[PDB]
RNA sequence: GCCACGCGUCCAGCGCACGGGGUCGGCGGCGAUGUCGGCUACCCACCCGACCCGUCUUGAAACACGGACCAAGGAGUCUA
RNA sequence: GGGACGCUACGCCGCGACGAGUAGGAGGGCCGCUGCGGUGAGCCUUGAAGCCUAGGGCGCGGGCCCGGGUGGAGCCGCCGC
């Protein structure tokens, strides 16, 4: 019973610790800590009484059954995967929409979500785009930037929130959202010339345009 | 048994070699020492140009 | 009953857990030792040419004991002759690869296949790609990695050969015991070289591969491996 | 709807296409069915570049997906009913077919003792 | 015995048929119906065999005694279970298991009963 | 390509015994069990004059 | 409102002289004509767009008579900014000189 | 920076994982009279390759011989 | 002193290495035809053999099983010969 200290050793390298064993016995001061050494229920029936047994015998067997797989150990469910990020990806910056019905639209990135998908909102009086998700590797990261820092996200919206639930109907939930987080935004977008024009403009390759040749 | 390559499967040079994590535990702090000292030399050669 | 022989296996999966234990401090230590003999065998080399030349005088190197020998050339006509040492050599695939130790006997079969093979001295590095990577044990006349060192163990332990590090030790260095070290690896399956190949029927002097690059085969088994 | 196997492998196939006799196509005495050219002058039997492919050992399925039906069943030759209570423990892995010279009646004896056993039939409603 | 009879009865036997590359028994107690040493029903001194009950509702139990080897007409006994799936499959691994009969077959007998009776269960 | 010869590379040796009874098979049996369960090289020379032809395994006089 | 897909050709099967590989495109985009300007058009997924006679479904919209042939860019092809391609299914030969589009959405920026 | 942890006498459990060969405890769509899928086998188009078989021969696509096409028969058998 | 599969042991499983071919030799054929002794309480005028087939398939292959049409009276699987 005690309170738990971090990770003394500082990582260095992944699978290296900054400390040796033997410095770490010294930090650890391990010289001075030597150490040296369900299923019957018994129930009443109105006779007598009866000890039932939970998890009974299956009624049922099937004529051939799979053996069972070797152990991984390396292999772990989504939900627990390491989500990256490109550093020209920054909250603040100007996305393009590639493969959604948003087709060539400019897109304002706001934060990154948990399962790694990116919250990507441009104001719906410009872009007509609500708060959507957008996948990273469909994204063209624009290198223009506005300051989001000083602007409230709300809490209660996240990657359940935006879950597909089973005709499609705007809710009124939504509708609030939409304009919570716009008019933090709108205004911040206004303070640099000719943005808004930007934002509703649509992007599209013309002749003699070369993505690799051009930087953006 | 899938014959991991020791070079770029650290935990199997580890297997191999116990060694390996002091070869690999220097040579980091070394280098960064050694980066460390090249940064100081250019930050106090700013000193030498300037007076 | 069963009071003592549970115990007593409890006890003995003990014992092998120390015994574990305490073999890995010993490969950790010989792996030391080990980098420390290449401070003092790297260093008394540059040691030696310099206090001769502050002398005046000139520093000849000792003649390297070991090369590493690649067959180049493929299969489809040769001398009988020149087959009997190719084969001699474990070298019977186009680009294989084995480690040999120089004396009068190897130099003159070494001669006598030039234009089949391209050898020359490795490094100190080059061992370490090569054992590590494509080192593969013959046990029980089978091609079997190296992916633990009791398996160099359980046929070289009576050599004090009991890791990958005394293996490579026993290579680098030609101890008394390199016969049985180099014996017990399998000959090294290269791929193709990386970047092309400048000629392959003509010696290395004359532009080409073949014949003895002596320490231009580090960068030939960069390559390969 | 149907009855599946216990396991649903990926069935592959190194080569679908038949192996047809050399010549079969400019005569029609020559039949489809593969004959090993014995020639001197025989370009096929020499491998030569461009032509008929021979049969060999390395065109051989995999022994787990061997016989094995894109349904993930093997198949098993059934002339009567009797011959059907042979697969219920053989169920989830080999399905059983009705022989060609089977009567109708007899047909119509098979199929629902294969319902009850869950035994699956490649070839149920065959004459109807 | 059972390894001199296992013998003779592997190739030449009525009981064995052999196509489309599969190789099966038919004999009265040869439960998982392959042709193999252990699940033969004629082979051995001691078998298990199970078979769908004579009306249609439940399973036959066949039990083989030690005492007629050479007559087949006492050597047999046969036990009907009527009873609910989870009392059936208990009753089969108790004759098998505390009896010391056999044991090998202990589950695969569990195995051809509970399909029997997933036989005999009303179809949808 | 590699340089060598696959004139002798299947050693020719009896595997199991050409005759189809089945005494002998049974006796066979037993004894590829106890050559390779033992350590005794009697039950691997036993089993390998099993699979011997009969002008192989001479008869032996009183 | 505009095109979102680089133009390139298909100029031919992975080959040698007198034996051809048809199981690896060479693609020809447009605007690169060096090996170090491929670097970004590598792992972009390329599309062959076609249209037959009977009609197949397409997704979000009305079924159609147009087909694809999907595929990846994998890796750079010579030294004048060709480049290999990789598809799903192996081109057809009635494709040679023709325009196939290269997408951008596998983007790495 | 450290593969070093105790005393006297004589000369063990918890979780993390570059760790004995892949998983997701991750998702999006369309599917009843016009849609999905169907290696092979029916037909057609394109690229690459590609000389008609047998036999004698050191050498055959040969301007070396048999050969319009198809069906049936048709050639190491038996005794010692 | 209360518990998955297995093992036609002529069966199953694990490791490594190798795979050309004329004449020629050997082995394996649950490749194919015909008849005989056994065997399938085998198939069959509610449709046998044979034949055709733009269908579904299996086996590397010799070949084989179903679907459809024609046909009207025999036929096949396995163990040996």
């Amino acid at each position: 019973k005690g309170k738990p200290h971090c990770s003394r050793n500082p990582v260095l390298v992944r699978g290296i610790g900054r400390y040796s064993r033997s410095a770490m016995y010294s930090r650890k001061a391990l010289y001075k800590r030597k150490y040296a050494a369900l299923a019957t229920v018994t129930k009443p029936v109105g006779g007598g009484t009866r000890v039932v047994k939970l998890r009974k015998m299956p009624r049922y067997y099937p004529t051939e059954d799979v053996p069972r797989k070797l152990l991984s150990h390396g292999k772990k469910p989504f939900s627990q995967h390491v989500r990256k990020l490109r550093a020209s990806i920054t909250p603040g910056t100007i996305l393009i929409i590639l493969t959604g019905r948003h087709r060539g639209k400019r897109v304002v990135f706001l934060k990154q979500l948990s399962s790694g998908l990116l919250l990507v909102t441009g104001p719906l009086s410009l872009n007509r785009v609500p708060l959507r998700r957008t996948h990273q590797k469909f994204v063209i990261a624009t290198s223009t930037k506005i300051d989001i820092s000083g602007v409230k996200i709300p809490k209660h919206l996240t990657d359940a929130y935006f879950k597909k639930k089973k005709k499609y109907e705007i809710t009124e939930q939504r509708k609030v959202d939409q304009k919570a987080v716009d008019s933090q935004i709108l205004p911040k977008i206004k303070a640099v010339p000719q943005l808004q024009g930007y934002l509703r403009s649509v992007f599209a390759l013309t002749n003699g345009v070369y993505p690799h040749k051009l930087v953006f | 048994v899938l014959k991991k390559n020791p070079l770029k499967n650290l935990r199997i040079m580890l297997k191999l070699n116990p060694y390996a994590k002091t070869m690999r535990r220097n040579t980091i702090l070394r280098q960064a020492r050694n980066h460390k000292l090249r940064v100081e030399r250019a930050a106090a050669a700013l000193a030498a140009k300037s007076d | 009953n069963f009071a003592e022989l549970k115990i007593k296996r409890l006890r003995k999966k003990f014992a092998q857990k120390m015994l574990r234990k305490a073999r890995r401090k010993l490969i950790y230590e010989k792996a030391k030792h080990y980098h420390k003999e290449y401070r003092q065998m790297y260093r008394t080399e540059i040691r030696m040419a310099r206090m001769a030349r502050k002398a005046g005088n000139f520093y000849v190197p000792a003649e390297p004991k070991l090369a590493f020998v690649i067959r180049i050339r493929g299969i489809n006509g040769v001398s009988p002759k020149v087959r009997k040492v190719l084969q001699l050599l474990r070298l019977r695939q186009i680009f294989n690869g084995t480690f040999v130790k120089l004396n009068k006997a190897s130099i003159n079969m070494l001669r006598i296949v030039e234009p089949y093979i391209a050898w020359g001295y490795p490094n100190l590095k080059s061992v370490n790609e090569l054992i590590y990577k494509r080192g593969y044990g013959k046990i029980n006349k089978k091609r079997i990695a190296l992916t633990d060192n009791t398996l160099i163990a359980r046929s070289l332990g009576k050599y004090n050969i009991i890791c990958m590090e005394d293996l490579i030790h026993e290579i680098y260095t030609v101890g008394k015991h390199f016969k049985e070290a180099n014996n017990f690896l399998w000959p090294f399956k290269l791929s193709s070289p990386r970047g092309g190949m400048k000629k392959k029927t003509t010696h290395f002097v004359e532009g080409g591969d073949a014949g003895n690059r002596e320490d231009q085969i580090n960068r030939l088994i960069r390559r390969m491996n | 709807a149907a009855l599946r196997p216990l396991v649903k492998p990926k069935i592959v196939k190194k080569r679908t296409k038949k192996f047809i006799r050399h010549q079969s196509d400019r005569y029609v005495k020559i039949k489809r069915n593969w004959r090993k050219p014995r020639g001197i002058d025989n370009r096929v039997r020499r491998r030569f570049k461009g032509q008929i492919l021979m049969p060999n050992i390395g065109y051989g399925s995999n022994k787990k997906t061997k016989h094995m039906l894109p349904s993930g069943f093997r198949k098993f030759l059934v002339h009567n009913v009797k011959e059907l209570e042979v697969l219920l423990m053989c169920n989830k892995s080999y399905c059983a077919e009705i022989a060609h010279n089977v009567s109708s009646k007899n047909r119509k004896a098979i199929v629902e003792r294969a319902a009850q056993l869950a035994i699956r039939v490649t070839n149920p409603n065959a004459r109807l | 015995s059972a390894h001199l009879q296992w013998m003779v009865v592997r190739n030449c036997s009525s009981f064995l048929i052999k196509r489309n590359k599969q190789t099966y028994s038919t004999e009265p107690n040869n439960l998982k119906a392959r042709n193999s040493f252990r699940y033969n029903g004629l082979i051995h001194r001691k078998t298990v065999g199970v078979e769908p009950a004579a009306d249609g509702k439940g399973v036959v139990v066949v039990m083989k005694r030690r005492s007629g080897q050479r007559k087949p007409a006492t050597s047999y006994v046969r036990t009907t279970i009527n009873k609910n799936a989870r009392a059936t499959l208990s009753s089969i691994r108790h004759m098998i298991r505390k009896n010391k009969y056999h044991p090998d077959l202990r589950m695969a007998a569990i195995r051809r009963a509970s399909a029997i009776l997933r036989s005999q269960k009303p179809v949808m | 390509g590699v340089d060598i010869r696959h004139n002798k590379d299947r050693k020719v040796r009896r595997k199991e015994p050409k005759s189809q009874d089945i005494y002998l098979r049974l006796l066979v049996k037993l004894y590829r069990f106890l050559a390779r369960r033992t350590n005794s090289t009697f039950n691997q020379v036993v089993l390998k004059r099993l699979f011997m032809s009969r002008t192989n395994r001479p008869p032996l006089s009183l | 409102s505009g095109r979102l897909w680089c133009k390139a050709i298909f100029a031919g099967y992975k080959r040698g002289l007198r034996n051809q590989r048809e199981h690896t495109a060479l693609l020809k985009i447009e605007g690169v004509y060096a090996r170090d300007e491929t670097e970004f058009y590598l792992g972009k997924r390329c599309a062959y767009v076609y249209k037959a006679k009977n009609n197949t479904v397409t997704p979000g919209g009305k079924p159609n008579k147009t087909r694809v042939i999907w595929g990846k860019v994998t890796r750079a092809h010579g030294n004048s900014g060709m480049v290999r391609a990789k598809f799903r299914s192996n081109l057809p030969a009635k494709a040679i000189g023709h325009r196939i589009r290269v997408m951008l959405y596998p983007s790495r920026i």
